[PDB]
């Protein structure tokens, strides 16, 4: 935990991060809901099973 | 074809439209199943849903969902009629609602039906050698002899002549 002063020149717009995701089986439809989300720029790898 | 019933399976039932209840939500759901006895079947043809989409768990419904109840028979060439000297041959016979218990084992039937490949499981090499039943259509049984056929020309017939001569007509 660090803490850091400085100016801000730029902002990014506002957009949707996900923190749970629910994934869809293609073939028999069924669902892998309520994934927890890492918070920060971290991705997810789905499950290839 | 024409045999006798070597094998006959237990009368099994089939499930071709399951009602689930979702105790958490209250709704109710059908899935349907194809008969896809001869046909190509992907797996998503044959999952029996157990979850809702949220990952509620399903009741299902037994008497609510509909059941036909399917058999296996196995007809092989008759003994008198097969050649003296070799191995008999056989057929398999699906059996489907109405026609299941029709024939017991060591009967003389006729089944009428059609001859099909059935498909083999999913696999990414494959001999060519493919495995082939009979849905049956229609199935009767030899005894011809144990069911009459009466009309009512044939039952006036009778009735005359047994009011005819009602004294000497044993003899
Ligand atoms: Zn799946």
């Amino acid at each position: 935990l660090v803490k850091i002063p400085g100016i801000i020149i730029a902002a990014s717009a506002v957009r949707a991060k996900a923190t749970r995701i629910s994934i869809q089986c293609r073939s028999c439809r069924n669902t892998l809901t309520n994934i927890a989300m890492r918070p920060g720029l971290e991705g997810y790898a789905l499950p290839r099973k | 074809v024409e045999g006798i019933v070597t094998k006959c399976s237990l009368v099994r039932p089939k499930v071709v439209r399951s009602v689930h209840y979702c105790p958490a939500t209250k709704k109710t759901i059908e899935r349907r199943y194809s008969d896809l006895t001869t046909l190509v079947a992907f797996p998503s043809s044959s999952v029996y849903p157990t979850k809702d989409e949220e990952n509620n768990p399903l009741e299902t419904e037994y008497g609510l969902s509909v059941y036909k109840d399917h058999q296996t028979i196995t007809i092989q060439e008759m003994p008198e009629k097969a050649p003296a000297g070799q191995l008999p041959r056989s057929v398999d016979v699906i059996l489907d609602d109405d026609l299941v218990d029709k024939a017991k084992p060591g009967d003389r039937v006729q089944v009428v039906g059609t001859y099909r490949c059935l498909p083999g499981k999913k696999g990414g090499y494959t001999s060519g050698t493919f495995r082939t039943v009979l849905i049956a259509c229609n199935v009767k049984q030899m005894s011809k002899d144990a069911q009459p056929s009466f009309s009512a020309e044939d039952i006036a017939k009778i009735k005359k002549f047994s009011k005819t001569r009602s004294k000497d007509i044993f003899d």
